[PDB]
């Protein structure tokens, strides 16, 4: 198989957009499972996002070809014309034309089997009252989550980008919130299913106070995108990519971030009843795996939310519900 | 757009508010339909102007002048002569004065037909019933003869105020059977 | 004008703005102080104005089901079902029916009749609406809500609407009926 020059992404000659493009029949008929469903809001005319820094890390060179998760985008088709000069170089790619709203097109794409749904919007961010806004992705959201599916709807796993915070209020209900909470304390985004850029504003403050922690979030984030490969981006020739020699492809033994269940395999033992000082001892001992926190249940006593638990203390209790976010070499 | 939002935020305030929402588009309706709580079944419901509007002029090619008929049925206006209008004009308004309301029918119209109840309220009650709510339960317009009326039938009618229809709910089958003064009916002996 | 006409051809108008009502017509006799709802060509059923509809807010709000018998009746049966059906995006999905659904073809129509000649003719010939009501029901299901009448009983095709006449109210062999039917 062939890579990116660098050895650092999986790599795909280049491509017309209709050999990626599929009707509702063709995407019906595709076996799309545990794949990713990107919901593109878009006019022809608005700014391109880059969805290339959303497929990229997806296709880390350090994933077998037989994982890569299988990416469809739903879309305006004459939008992704001109971000497609940027995307064309990756494998597993399609794109469904049409609005994300519309119900058939979601279930000719398997929402129900996807392993995440994203939602993102390349509107203008200031076009009116913040109210108004985000109403494309909260509309979507509900929308998603309000479907039902043959032999299901809010268990479909989603995250969707807000150009305002204060939106989050509308994006979930059980939520006992109040408008009080700042972003980062509310229940969506505490369960990872929100996400808005203001949280990205301590990049400067941390950018200045220690430029090796930036260096290290780009190199997770990005799944392994090194300023050789911006050089080779600006360019502007696209991304050159083919067969590696061994001495480059190497790196294609990168770290990577993983989650794994405390349900079943070698582990389960510290699920039933055990500490996170436990596992973490044990994960590493045996594996090299290096855990950083816990994804749990917040109805233990109800709903697929789970809560993200970063760091624990050594005698932290387990459930075997519990899953744990690690970096691993394999 | 706007309104969906609002109705999003009120819903997701409390999801059990009886929330009524006037929209300008058709298109528009699909997405409120697929709100998390969004429940006709519990009252919530769309005031779609397009559809309403288009709707009633498609009956007009059906029926010549029937959405001035039923455009007035369902706006408040009292009857007000005035000595200077026209035989047609004094008409026209007559038909003005009337609304649709609705009203429980008395025990008396137990087992009737639609068509006997239907006569009886025209004929004695000087009512124009014209639809019935039948046991889940549902509306049905000038039901034939195969549908009895039953105990607390919900009947829809045109009449001049909500104190006509009050008759349909005193009559009874002994005590005000022959009362041709109907401006007299009220709560019976029998 | 046409061969072998003109004012003759039924006309229905959307406005915009409800005053404009005054230039729809001529041989009018107006004012301009008259509101829409008692103008001549409303009462005769050529104008139509979407502020006639604003009132749909609160009589959605005093009885849900009369908003849903104004609905049954003008949409001529769009059920929440077939809203639900279209909300799936995939068009008005449609075919051949089974007989269980299909048996809904019975519903209750609009429908306009003419006292000029068949069995009604009788009380079109100076009877009265009461005399009308009582036997087309009894004889035929056919429920009556209202007549349309020429304006210029004594001259132009213009006719008016009477919603729900007294019983002893006069008939001519000229009216239509307004009528819910089976058939």
């Amino acid at each position: 198989r062939k890579f990116d020059s660098t050895g650092m992404f999986h790599w795909c000659p280049d491509r017309p957009l209709n050999d990626c493009l599929q009707d509702r029949s063709q995407a019906s008929a595709s076996g799309l499972r545990n794949h990713v469903v990107v919901c593109l809001f878009a006019d022809a005319a608005s700014p391109l996002i880059g969805l290339r820094n959303l497929v990229m890390p997806l296709r880390a060179s350090n994933f077998h070809y037989h994982e890569l998760k299988p990416t469809i985008i739903v879309g305006n088709l004459d939008y992704l014309h001109r971000e497609w000069k940027t995307l064309q170089n990756f494998p597993k790619l399609s794109i469904l034309p049409g609005s994300p709203l519309n119900r058939a097109n979601l279930r000719a794409v398997n929402i129900n089997l996807c392993d995440m749904c994203v939602i993102v919007s390349a509107k203008d961010r200031n076009m009116e009252d913040p109210n108004l806004v985000d109403k494309e992705a909260i509309l979507c959201s509900l929308n998603i989550k309000a479907m039902t599916f043959d032999d299901a709807g809010a268990n479909v796993p989603l995250i969707t980008e807000l150009a305002n915070d204060s939106n989050v209020q509308f994006l979930d209900q059980d939520d006992d919130d109040d408008p009080d909470t700042e972003l980062y304390m509310t229940q969506p985004f505490a369960c990872g299913t929100a996400f808005a850029v203001s949280v990205l504003d301590s990049l400067m403050s941390t950018s200045y106070f220690n430029d090796n922690a930036l260096t290290l979030i780009r190199t997770l984030i990005t799944g392994g995108a090194t300023p050789e490969l911006e050089q080779i981006l600006a360019e502007g020739a696209g991304m050159r990519g083919g067969y590696c020699s061994p001495a480059v492809l190497a790196n294609r033994d990168r770290c990577r971030v993983a989650q794994i269940s405390l349900f079943d395999g070698p582990l389960a033992q510290f699920g039933q009843g055990g500490h996170y000082g436990e596992l973490f001892v044990y994960a590493l001992r045996h594996f090299g795996i290096l855990c950083i926190g816990l994804y749990r249940f917040r109805d233990t006593n109800p709903s697929s939310k789970r809560y993200v638990i970063t760091n624990p203390p050594e005698d932290f209790p387990l459930l075997p519900t519990d899953q744990v976010y690690v970096l691993t070499y394999k | 757009a706007a309104n969906i939002m609002r109705v999003i935020s009120i819903k997701n305030y409390h999801s059990d508010i009886k929330v009524i929402v006037q929209l300008l588009q058709y298109h528009n309706k699909a997405y409120l339909l697929n709100i998390p709580s969004w429940d006709w079944k519990r009252g919530d419901d769309a005031v779609c102007v397009a559809e309403l509007k288009l709707g009633f002029i498609a009956q007009s090619c059906l029926a010549p002048g029937f959405s001035t008929l039923m455009a007035n049925l369902f706006t408040m206006r009292s009857y007000k002569p005035t000595p200077e209008m026209s035989q047609w004009q004094t008409d026209y308004m007559r038909g003005t004065g009337m609304e649709m309301y609705t009203e429980y029918l008395s025990s008396a119209f137990n087992a009737l037909t639609f068509p006997e109840a239907a006569e009886l309220c025209f004929s004695k009650l000087k009512l124009l019933l014209l639809a019935i709510e039948v046991r889940e339960s549902t509306l049905a317009i000038n039901p034939g003869p195969k549908v009895k009326i039953e105990n607390a039938t919900q009947g829809f009618f045109i009449a001049e105020s909500a104190e006509e229809v009050k008759r349909a709910f005193y009559y009874c089958k002994n005590c005000h059977a022959n009362v041709s003064d109907v401006r007299q009916i009220k709560k019976c002996k029998c």
